């Protein structure tokens, strides 16, 4: 459940 | 055919941070429908085209509203639920970049020119009456309706702020930023939905499917 | 300070389908720089801001040009290299959706209103002078320059087409479509680059890194 | 080297 990390990686 | 008075009356009629944002979006999707129903001539379009116009527009329409609502706020947005998202909350939740684009390109630009609610309503009505929306049975008609909103909006601007001949153009030229920011916001919501880190309520879910 | 005559003179000065498109883009990136250097006051901005303005804008600027070039074409775009991409070529190469958005939202809208080259030049200059571009040393200045282009453009429209009071608004209201389409096109090029299915020449490569 | 298939899948 690594919310912030997943969000920051997915982004472009 | 398109009085700015009716458009204003439509704005006035309807008056994890990412969880709060998603709850507020869902809540405002219901309000959005009522708003649209009070924009002159919208409820007269075919049901299919009403659905297309709101499916093409809802994201830009919600962003225009919460941006204008947030004028009176330092480094935050006011949600329809009465909660604020502060810069640091947004950044801490991993939506800093889009939150900063919202403040710099919309909120601070609305505040700096003192965009009024008639002007907001018109911009939102122009957005609603989007003749590029795929599958419209009669795009010409939607384009006519858009032409009448912006005709009304220019007249309002010329009368109300005669000292600012550039105001009309300046309002129109927030619509590219609204388009980009709307698309970026969709992309975030698709990602939230996909990884399913956050509750996405039924109406918001439907707008993304 | 911002004569439409100089902007026109700038347009006139610079006059696998996906491989051909990528070659044409690269070729036009060089032309784009020369064009920008002939837009009044651009070459006076700090070098850093010139770079930011062109990095923020090149995609919308290339799309505005090839769309306007393609006015005289049935169901195709004219590339700067003298090649056409026909609907069916675009669809067959897997870029049908974006090609259709280009024809419906830009080319056919430019053709239908007979957008002239002065009007194209102005819209491109408005795009160039994008005050939302991140890292500008002086955004106020870029915004002033944008205000002067659109001031000039309205005056031109009022004088040249006095019978069309909505023309100015109509030109401005192709800028949201240009923004969306520009972003979709970037997304395709990033994918081409990533999978590396197609040659991406050095200047186009640089604009994507 | 499945150009068209890869392009149509990547898109949103
Ligand atoms: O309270 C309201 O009227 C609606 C609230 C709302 N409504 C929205 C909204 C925006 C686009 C589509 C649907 C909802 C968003 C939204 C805002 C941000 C922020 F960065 F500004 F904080 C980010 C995001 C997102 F994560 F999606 F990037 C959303 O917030
Ligand atoms: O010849 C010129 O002036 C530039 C040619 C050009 N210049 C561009 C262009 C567009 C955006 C950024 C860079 C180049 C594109 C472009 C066009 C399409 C099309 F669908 F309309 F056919 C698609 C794409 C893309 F694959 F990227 F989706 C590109 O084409």
């Amino acid at each position: 459940k690594h919310k912030i990390l997943h969000r920051l990686l997915q982004d472009s | 055919d398109m009085p700015v008075e009716r458009i204003l009356e439509a704005e006035l009629a309807v008056e994890d941070p990412v969880t709060n944002i998603c709850q507020a979006a869902d809540k405002q999707l219901f309000t959005l429908v009522e708003w649209a129903k009070r924009i002159p001539h919208f409820s007269e379009l075919p049901l299919d085209d009403q659905v297309i116009l709101l499916r093409a527009g809802w994201n830009e329409l919600l962003i225009a509203s919460f941006s204008h609502r947030s004028i009176a706020v330092k480094d935050g947005i006011l949600l329809a639920t009465g909660l604020h998202v502060h810069r640091n909350s947004a950044h801490s939740a991993g939506v800093g970049a889009i939150f900063d684009r919202v403040l710099t390109e919309l909120v601070s630009k609305m505040r700096d020119m003192q965009m009024d609610k008639t002007e907001l309503g018109c911009l939102r009505a122009i957005v609603l009456f989007n003749p590029d929306s795929k599958g419209l049975s009669n795009p010409a008609e939607v384009e006519a309706l858009r032409e009448k909103v912006y005709a009304s909006l220019e007249a309002y601007c010329k009368h109300k702020y005669p000292e600012q001949p550039g105001r009309f153009a300046k309002l129109l030229l927030r619509l590219p930023a609204l388009r980009s920011i709307g698309l970026k916001c969709l992309e975030h919501l698709f990602f939230f939905k996909l990884i399913g880190d956050t509750p996405i309520d039924t109406f918001l879910m439907e707008m993304l499917e």
